[PDB]
């Protein structure tokens, strides 16, 4: 609109607070990136089944990666926190979220309606209401607008590989969100159009494609080897029509850095 | 902690719960109370007390209200707001005989748009800007509040199949079905507001979606693709809508002069694109000379 740059001055501003302790999971006794990751694709299963916006996806995690952040989880109940959060970020998000037994359900019932709205009540206090946290997504959504022509499956490919992001706390979680956008949208043009960051958002961000760099490097390492992930949930959702297929592109073989 | 308020006064009820005048006791702070009873087994905290909560507290703002603090025990919730003295409705209809003075209508409308500048430049769309969400106190201040229907933008915001914003506030877009709000609808009710103001009577008192429409064309005249580029591709527009002609608006508020209607014309554009922002608003000749009168408050 109008304020365009006013909004993501201010989500740069809000990036930074809204940030996770990135070593978080080397403090925490009993859970794992694995089983963060196990989580994260399920996350994005429960999203395909209950049609959720991607933007709700993105929320979720952001909150989890909070959350374990400064509480000790158990294997046990790792799932019941994402549950709240993905319940939470729905309520936040959605024009109408799923009910709370909905969310019930496709845990199996493993957990009560009971159980899961008390988490939704602690990790609203130890979120402390703040939920309107900045998202790749967000992002995302700045940086297409600068696209001179505008080309749906570079923007299906960036969600993409943004969604990948989400799966793996290391390296993604020292990343910002502007950031990973950023090595998102230029990897996904790049292998697209062959087109490059473009000085607009150059001027927009203050991001060069030598800043971009690093994270640049681990977005087009992850998204190589991402047919041998063991989580492939984001893979197959992402070779529906919907998003053009664009998952069963063949990455670049070399960026040009 | 809930025991050091002192309830005082009910001075709101909603499908949403209520709201108590309070006092509390310690400090002697005078506190508006607003109480959320919860479903335990069925609902949770209810969607849009996560989002005021949670967006109100990134506004800081003189002319949005302030949210104090949130209680949430086992099955209330409970958030706590400063204490405003009346709405705007009720201080519009108050003043229907002797009308608000226009150097004070000027006032709150700098203010509104102040306070709604500061939403959207932190990406919050209000979409409920009507009368009695307004608060006034008696020192001549105007504050945005209820916030239950904000919604953050940083994602573009889809506009809910069954309509949102009371429907004599409901902008044209919303109206001809586009597929998102924009922060243009909150400019819209704003202008209504205005208008409403000057004249004593609201602008657009539609008794149904279509009869908002055309009440709205009689008056600003019946778009065509010159005025709003696209209008006519919109999916709730058809082309066998009759033509009426734009009303000269020298009649349609005549206590303005040429600022005031020139505004007032910007902000009721047809193309959302081309309605004026609240930034720009504040910039306009109009509110060359405001100031910051008191109301008279018949409490
Ligand atoms: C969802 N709802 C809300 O969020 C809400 N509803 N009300 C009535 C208020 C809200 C927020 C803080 C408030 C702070 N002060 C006041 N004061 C009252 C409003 C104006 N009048 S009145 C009825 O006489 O015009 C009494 C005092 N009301 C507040």
């Amino acid at each position: 609109p109008d304020y365009h740059e006013d909004i993501h001055t201010y989500l740069r501003e809000m990036e930074v607070k809204c940030k996770p302790k990135v070593g978080y999971m080397k403090k925490q006794p009993d859970i794992t990136n694995s089983m963060r990751a196990i989580l994260v694709d399920w996350l994005v299963e429960v999203g395909e089944e209950y049609k959720l916006q991607n933007e709700t996806l993105h929320l979720a995690v952001n909150y989890i990666d909070r959350f374990l952040s400064s509480m000790s989880v158990l294997r046990g109940k790792l799932q019941l926190v994402g549950t709240a959060a993905m319940l939470l970020a729905s309520k936040f998000e959605e024009i109408y979220p799923p009910e709370v037994a909905e969310f019930v359900y496709i845990t199996d019932d493993t957990y009560t309606k009971k159980q899961v709205l008390r988490m939704e009540h602690l990790v609203l206090k130890v979120l402390t209401f703040d939920l309107a946290a900045p998202t790749v997504n967000q992002f995302l959504t700045q940086y297409f607008l600068h696209q001179q022509p505008a080309n749906c499956k570079v923007e299906s490919l960036a969600m993409f590989l943004g969604e990948l992001s989400l799966i793996d706390a290391d390296p993604y979680l020292k990343y910002l969100p502007s950031v990973i956008a950023g090595a998102a949208f230029h990897l996904a043009l790049y292998t697209v159009t062959g087109q490059s960051w473009p000085e607009s958002l150059i001027r927009k961000t203050g991001y060069t494609l030598e800043s971009l760099k690093p994270c640049l490097m681990d977005l087009h390492q992850t998204y190589l080897k991402a047919p041998q992930h063991a989580q492939q949930s984001i893979r197959e959702k992402y070779k529906n029509s919907k998003y053009h297929g664009v998952s069963l592109l063949n990455p670049p073989e070399t960026l040009n850095l | 902690d809930m025991e050091n308020f002192q309830k005082v006064e009910k001075i709101g009820e909603g499908t949403y719960g209520v709201v108590y005048k309070a006092r509390n006791k310690l400090t002697g702070e005078v506190v508006a109370l607003k109480k959320i009873r919860l479903d335990t087994e069925t609902e949770g905290v209810p969607s849009t007390a996560i989002r005021e909560i949670s967006l109100l507290k990134e506004l800081n703002h003189p002319n949005i209200v302030k949210l104090l603090d949130v209680i949430h025990t086992e099955n209330k919730l409970y958030l706590v707001f400063e204490f405003l003295h009346q709405d705007l409705k009720k201080f519009m209809d108050a003043s229907a005989l002797t009308g608000i003075p226009l150097p004070l209508i000027k006032s709150y409308l700098f203010q509104l748009l102040q306070g709604l500048a500061f939403c959207h430049s932190h990406r919050v769309l209000h979409r409920d800007l009507k009368p009695q969400n307004l608060l006034i106190n008696t020192e001549g201040a105007i504050k945005l509040a209820d916030f239950g229907l904000a919604r953050a933008f940083g994602v573009p915001v889809r506009t809910y199949t069954h309509e949102v914003v009371t429907l004599w506030y409901r902008a044209p877009e919303i109206l001809l079905g586009c597929k998102y709000y924009s922060t243009a609808v909150d400019i819209w009710s704003l202008g209504c507001i205005f208008a409403e103001m000057v004249t004593r009577r609201a602008l657009f008192p539609g008794d149904s979606e279509i009869d908002q429409l055309f009440r709205i064309f009689r008056t600003l005249g019946t778009p065509d693709e010159v005025v709003w580029p696209g209008v006519t591709s919109m999916p709730d527009y058809k082309p066998s809508f009759p033509k009426w002609a734009r009303q000269d608006f020298s009649k349609v508020v005549p206590p303005l002069d040429e600022d005031g209607r020139s505004l007032l014309s910007q902000m009721l554009h047809y193309d959302p694109n081309k309605r004026i922002s609240a930034k720009a608003a504040l910039a306009h000749p109009f509110f060359q000379d405001v100031t910051k009168p008191v109301p008279h408050l018949r409490l």
